[PDB]
């Protein structure tokens, strides 16, 4: 039984309503009268936590914010006044026929203003170089929407397949990302160049923002 | 208050065993089906287990059938999960789950225990300073860079759970060495900087690795 759910990801403003919709492969409705399907929402960092059972039925704590409708293929969840703390992503889940499964969720991100990165850089530590290895580090602290671009300069040269990168999922306070990316370099690569350059382009920043130090 | 605390996660060998726990506390544990979900690396969800109140069914899906065995110890409320002949797509992050009756839900959940299967061996990680600078500046940002582990989980906190604000811990990366890295940042007052001691704690049970680094200007 395929759970298949849109859309994949679903911007949505505080206080607007957001629509998520489950369709399953067969009927879902388990010779009782009942179809169990349900709503799960995982925060980040979280575990699953139940929301609907039953099609709309409330699990006990879960705001009147949410409801479930739906029949025998076809299920939506819908959200209401939305606010920043229910981000996350939302699965649908049925239990009518063995064996239960889930649909693959839908990514709930809050819309909120543009806001250009904060940007720091961190040379290696002396501690590392010790050790044969030379990491820079650039950071790009909370900031909308989650399209960044991080360019590594050493002296002037762009750089590339010597860096990594993550970013974190939305935060729930302000709604935005952070960024971490990663050059590492040998510490003879390290030693031979002066000018250590992060340079930023975001949709917050007319033009963009380098930060730089020299060794 | 109802729990479920799971245990046991780590690194294994290919067609190697390894068995998960989960203590449940906070109600009558003997009266319920208990299940085990695991979350794959692409965050999907997959059922994995169900075990009767009474013990007597125990139901698993095709790719887990014969190899799995989930069991539980009514004197201490604790439920399990034997894996034997692991693989490759056995990894992933397993919870145990109450299977309430009447709506047939996963009501409690599990914090979640991580489970590697592979051939390498674990390595721990080095944990360098992100050091305070002009640089890093009223608010200044410092970090922890925590390089070349295997496998995950890597867990960071700042002055041992005293230091939340501000603090971004980010996913781990992969090195093209195949060994992952992760940071973790914290922005504060810089006119805090002289004055106090800002450290991340650093655990990677695969390697029994346990630091704390301090963090200076």
């Amino acid at each position: 039984v395929l759970m298949t759910q849109t859309p994949l990801s679903l911007p949505v403003s505080l206080g607007d309503q957001a629509s998520i919709s489950c369709r399953s492969s067969q009927s879902i409705v388990h010779s009782n009268g009942n179809t169990f399907l349900e709503w799960y929402l995982q925060k980040p960092g979280q575990s699953p936590k139940l929301l609907i059972y039953k099609v709309s039925n409330r699990f006990s704590g879960v705001p009147d914010r949410f409801s479930g409708s739906g029949s025998g293929t076809d299920f939506t969840l819908k959200i209401s006044r939305v606010e920043a703390e229910d981000l996350g992503v939302y699965y649908c889940f049925q239990a009518s026929h063995v064996p239960p499964t889930f649909g693959s969720g839908t990514k709930l991100e809050i819309k909120r203003t543009v806001a250009a990165p904060s940007v720091f850089i961190f040379p290696p530590s002396d501690e590392q170089l010790k050790s044969g290895t030379a990491s820079v580090v650039c950071l790009l602290n909370n900031f909308y929407p989650r399209e960044a671009k991080v360019q590594w300069k050493v002296d002037n040269a762009l750089q590339s397949g010597n860096s990594q990168e993550s970013v974190t999922e939305q935060d729930s306070k302000d709604s935005t990302y952070s960024l971490s990316s990663t050059l590492t370099l040998s510490k003879a690569d390290y030693e031979k160049h002066k000018v250590y350059a992060c340079e930023v382009t975001h949709q917050g920043l007319s033009s963009p923002v380098t930060k730089s130090f020299n060794r | 208050e109802v729990k479920l605390v799971e245990s046991g996660g780590g690194l294994v060998k290919p067609g190697g065993s390894l068995k998960l726990s989960c203590a449940a506390s906070g109600f009558a544990f003997s009266t319920y089906d208990m299940s085990w979900i695991r979350q794959t690396p692409e965050k999907r969800l997959e059922w994995v287990a169900t075990i009767s109140s009474g013990g007597s069914y125990t139901y698993y899906p095709d790719s887990v059938k014969g190899r799995f065995t989930i069991s539980k110890d009514n004197a201490r409320n604790t439920l399990y999960l034997q894996m034997s002949s692991l693989r490759s797509g056995d990894t992933a992050l397993y919870y145990c789950t109450r299977f309430r009756y009447d709506g047939w839900y996963f009501d409690v959940w599990g914090q979640g225990t991580t489970v590697t299967v592979s051939s390498a061996s674990t390595k721990g990680p080095s944990v360098f300073p992100l050091a305070p600078s002009s640089k890093s500046t009223g608010t200044a940002a410092l970090g922890c860079l925590v390089k070349d582990y295997f496998p995950e989980p890597v867990t960071v906190s700042w002055n041992s759970g005293a230091l939340t604000s501000g603090v971004h811990t980010f996913p781990a990366v992969l090195q093209s060495s195949g060994l992952y890295s992760l940071s973790s940042v914290v922005t504060v007052p810089s006119s805090s900087l002289g004055t106090q001691t800002y450290i991340c704690n650093v655990n990677h049970k695969p390697s029994n690795t346990k630091v704390d680094k301090r963090v200076e200007p």
